[PDB]
């Protein structure tokens, strides 16, 4: 049970600029991660898995980083519809196992 | 589209039972790693239970001994029987096919609310 | 494997021995702690059966 | 039978125990007679990278 | 940037001294194997300690390692004038073995 | 156990520098054992260069890879590192040490000083 801490909790940035959100682990998560953006109202959506690999379809506008005990999600230019919640999911224990974060609320203006 | 749609969500008096059901389409479940997850209102997600492709199942400790996962392979569907729903089990329950290192979880279920009388 | 993996992710070499006991032509067994020899005294001996 | 496994997967090699290495690529019976010997060896198997 | 070592320390002869090899870099991995090397004044380095809390048999009984988190506090008791030399630390990161910025040990 | 480096002490800009490290007492045939190269500029800290495992699995430094192909021959107990495109930065000491998994660089060599100038 590696405890992840996301930050910030909420975020409102003007459209078109960058935003950088870090989520911090407590043990060795090397390159076992993923990022889900669960827009409010339906199932989550995977954005970036492993260390920084972008899930299929997921706009290149997103960029993931980090490894080990520290990870970060980065968006190039937020458009108005990017407002949703984000979670970084680790999977160092696949035979059943997963550990989510506290989530991050991202909105615009 | 490849999907699993769920049913059974509702309300039940404490100590009562329930059974959540999960149906699939265009994809099989028997040979796909299936995993039931749930969500408390407003909170994150948690792996609740899993059934393998050989039959070897597993459950979380919080739901160990009370919930039971099963799947009708013949028609590509999953099931979860619940009993003794207490104040804690009030959560939204999701059906999911988690892959892990080869593609993280993608296809999820619309969910089904399960609250108790009180 | 890399030298930064946790003990849960470290490589482990393992050997499993599977025996057979049904209808066995005893072929692999033996301590056989060898008898030291005594002479000229009435002694209990058991030579190879 | 000699091979190398991960750390947190040594538990799946047991009589009647289901898992991912036992159910997919090496499985020993429930009526198994014999035994298993595992000694941590990550000094000969983990490379940098 | 990856590891970090202090410039120098000077302890009176016959006392104890501890040296730190702070990483000053996140995600060096599990940070479990942390070795220290003794650099002579223009000679081939000799392994002094590896497995920080361990020490290889064949050397003195004054060097001793410890770990206060992200660094390795290597301790040296009963300082003698023979201990004047250069010192380096070494510990793998996630991708590759990394080294320290160097340390100088002068006995005074 | 003994290792020994050798090669040209002087070299010109943009040239192929070659070094031969001869060892005695051990080989590169047993598992886990490997041998790598390390350099240290005068009065500076060490740095990595490359690594060649015993199974012919090779490793190079990330920043300066795609060159300096390190080959070896365990029959005459020799490892060879050759790095081209001489720059005035390349004036440093060079050591060929045997690497184990826990005991990083337990057997170091002598080291050869090389100059890059007219």
């Amino acid at each position: 049970e590696i405890v992840m801490t996301q930050s910030p909790a909420t975020l409102s940035v003007s459209p078109g600029e960058r935003a950088t959100l870090s989520c911090r682990a407590s043990q060795s998560v090397s390159s076992d991660l993923a990022w889900y953006q669960q827009k409010p109202g339906q199932a989550p959506r995977l954005l970036i898995y492993g260390a920084s690999t972008r899930a299929t379809g997921i706009p290149a506008r997103f960029s993931g980083s980090g490894s080990g005990t520290e990870f970060t999600l980065t968006i190039s230019s937020l458009q108005s519809e990017d407002s949703a919640v984000y979670y970084c999911q680790q999977y160092n224990n696949w035979p059943p196992g997963y550990t989510f974060g506290q989530g991050t609320k991202l909105e615009i203006k | 589209e490849v999907q699993l749609v769920e049913s059974g969500g509702g309300l039940v008096q404490p100590g009562g039972s329930l059974r959540l059901s999960c149906a699939a389409s265009e994809i099989t479940v028997s040979r796909n790693y299936m995993s039931w997850v749930r969500q408390a209102p407003g909170k994150g997600l948690e792996w609740v239970s899993v059934m393998f492709a050989g039959g070897s199942t597993f459950y979380a400790d919080s739901v160990k001994g009370r919930f039971t996962i099963s799947r009708d392979n013949s028609k590509n569907t999953l099931y979860l029987q619940m009993n003794s729903l207490r104040a804690e089990d009030t959560a939204v329950y999701y059906c999911a096919r988690d892959l892990g290192v080869v593609g993280a979880t993608d296809y999820w279920g619309q969910g089904t609310l399960v609250t108790v009388s009180s | 494997f890399r030298p930064t993996y946790g003990v849960g992710h470290q490589p482990y070499r393992v050997v499993v021995l599977s025996f057979e006991l049904l209808h066995a032509p005893a072929t692999v067994c033996g301590p056989k702690k060898s008898t030291n020899l005594v002479k000229n005294k009435c002694v209990n001996f058991n030579f190879n059966g | 039978d000699s091979f190398v496994i991960r750390g947190n997967e040594v538990s799946q090699i047991a009589p009647g125990q289901t898992g991912n290495i036992a159910d997919y690529n090496y499985k020993l019976p429930d009526d198994f007679t014999g035994c298993v010997i595992a000694w941590n060896s990550n000094k000969l198997d983990s490379k940098v990278g | 940037s990856a590891l970090t070592q202090p410039a120098s320390v000077s302890g009176s002869p016959g006392q104890s001294i501890t040296i730190s090899c702070t990483a000053t870099s996140s995600d060096v991995g599990a940070y479990q194997y942390v070795s220290w090397y003794q650099q002579y004044p223009g000679k081939a380095p000799k392994l002094m300690i590896y497995e920080v809390s361990k020490r290889p048999s064949g050397v003195s009984n004054r060097f001793s390692g410890s770990k206060s988190g992200n660094t390795a506090s290597l301790t040296i008791s009963g300082l003698q004038a023979e201990d004047d030399a250069y010192y380096y630390c070494n510990s793998y990161t996630t991708s590759s073995v990394v080294f320290g910025g160097g340390t100088k040990l002068t006995v005074l | 156990i003994t290792l020994k480096e050798s090669g040209p002490t002087l070299v010109k800009p943009t040239q192929t520098l070659t070094l031969t490290c001869t060892f005695s007492g051990f080989s590169l045939s047993t598992g886990g054992v490997s041998v790598g190269w390390i350099r240290q500029p005068p009065g500076k800290a060490l740095e990595w260069l490359a690594l060649i495992y015993w199974d012919d699995d090779k490793r190079y430094s990330p920043s300066l890879e795609s060159r300096l192909t390190i080959t070896k021959d365990t029959s005459k107990n020799l490892v060879v590192l050759t790095l081209t495109n001489m720059d005035p930065v390349d004036t440093a000491t060079y050591y060929c040490a045997h690497k184990t998994i826990p005991t990083i660089f337990d057997y170091w060599g002598q080291g050869t000083l090389v100059t890059v100038s007219s």
